[PDB]
Order: C-alpha cells, then structure tokens, then sequence
C-alpha cells in the first residue's frame, strides 16, 4: 500500500513536498513514479526515479527545473520537491511503481558532411 | 533541451 | 568539414575505430552521431555523443555493450570504438551532426493506486 | 527489458 502526503494549499511562486512512503516491496522494476490528474483533464506523469543503475530521473517537460524527485533510501521514501508552482499544478498528486517499458527517439539530420567509411565484417577476411 | 513525451499506460 | 575514417574488412570478433574530424566546433556543444547503411537497407541510428551540459551517450540497442563513442576535445574529433563485430555490423558507417527532436517515454503502471494527495495552488492560501 | 527504438529523419 503506498501513500502519497504533504499537499496543501500553496500560493503562486510557493513550493510543496510530497512524500511517497511504501512498506517494503523491492519488486517489479525498481521505479517509482508520480502521476497527477486535474479536473477535465488525462492524467499526466509529473516524474520518476530509478535506482536500480545508479540514480535516473525522468521529468515532464512542464516541471523540468522546477520539481526534483529523490529518494532516502535508509527510510524507503520517495520525495518530489515543488517549486514555482502555478495554478496549472492544481491536482490531486499520486505515486506508484512503473516500469519504462521503451523510449522512441527522433533523430534529426541536415547536411551534406563527408564520406562515409566502409566496414565489412566476414569470415573471409585475410 | 529535452522534448519528451511520457505516455502512462494503466491495465485492465 | 566532416571526415569519417578508419573503416576495414574484419574477421568476426575483431575490433575497428571510426573517426570523425571536426574542423571548427558547430554550435558550441552540439550532437554528433553516426548511422550506417547496408546495400539493398535503410540508414539505421548507431550512436551520438553530446558534450554540451556534461556528456551523454546513446546507442541502438543492437550494439549497446560491443561500441563505445566518445570525443577528444584537443582534437575536435569523435570516436566510435567497435568491439565484438558481427557479420551484421558490415556496412558503411557515416557522422553528421544530430539534433534530438523528440524522445517518447511509455511508462506501465499496474493495479489500484495509492491514495493521493492535493495540491491546490491560490492567490486565497 | 527496456526497450529502446532510435528514428532517423534527414531535412532541410
């Protein structure tokens, strides 16, 4: 069971920290995430954090500089940090595990740059 | 810097 | 003026070192990466390197753990390190400049989620 | 198990 706390009332320009405490589950993709839905609107990932290969942490673009997620490890919380919240920030807040099932990137190239360089690789190579 | 998409996608 | 060298016909396991030359700096801390293409294939993405905030890395998936790609700022150059080279890695390898355009995440989440909490941001708190 | 897919695109 996991327990999302420390909203509240806030004014523009103000911060909140929420707290994401578990009971000991180290289990399917250690990620933990937070997720918020507003009135009339989808439910949007706000944040996540891995520790599984050292540290990793995933923002929406919308709270990128503002919010940072962390985790204390010797009390198994999670920790998402608000600042300069603004009254699209006005939701209820959630946290639960996720898995980063994949990435898609979209790579962009302009340009005519150079040659290229021929790699073979076979058995006949001598 | 970053553009990103993140797509949550629930179960049932 | 881009130059891409150090290409070579290899046995299976062997190693090559590709080079791209850089004759300026671009835009300051850009993304240079390399993409091959074999005959009768489309382009595919291998790897790029950016030095602007700090250094990130990224490779296909194929290739993740055999090529490491890195750059030698004195020299202006950038590397890609290919190790344990398979038949399928033969083609001819290429590096430009990238831009990243867009990066979409698919992140699944199970079962009843947890109690939430409210975050109400007012000129009235 | 991640999954990572890379897209190439060439413009002007």
């Amino acid at each position: 069971q996991l327990q999302a706390s420390g909203g509240g009332f806030v004014q523009p320009g103000g911060s909140l920290r929420l707290s994401c405490a578990a009971s000991g589950y180290t289990s399917g993709d250690e990620i933990m995430g937070w997720f918020r839905q507003a009135p009339g609107k989808e439910r949007e990932f706000v944040s996540a954090i891995s520790w599984q290969s050292g540290t990793s942490t995933y923002y929406a673009d919308s709270v990128k500089g503002r919010f940072t997620i962390s985790r204390d490890n010797s009390k198994n919380t999670v920790y998402l940090q608000m600042n300069s919240l603004r009254a699209e920030d006005t939701a209820t807040y959630y946290c639960a595990p996720m898995t980063l099932a994949e990435t898609y990137y979209e790579w962009l190239i302009s340009g005519y740059w150079g040659q290229g360089t021929q790699v073979t690789v076979s058995s006949a190579a001598a | 810097k970053k553009i990103e998409t993140h797509k949550l996608t629930f179960r049932e």
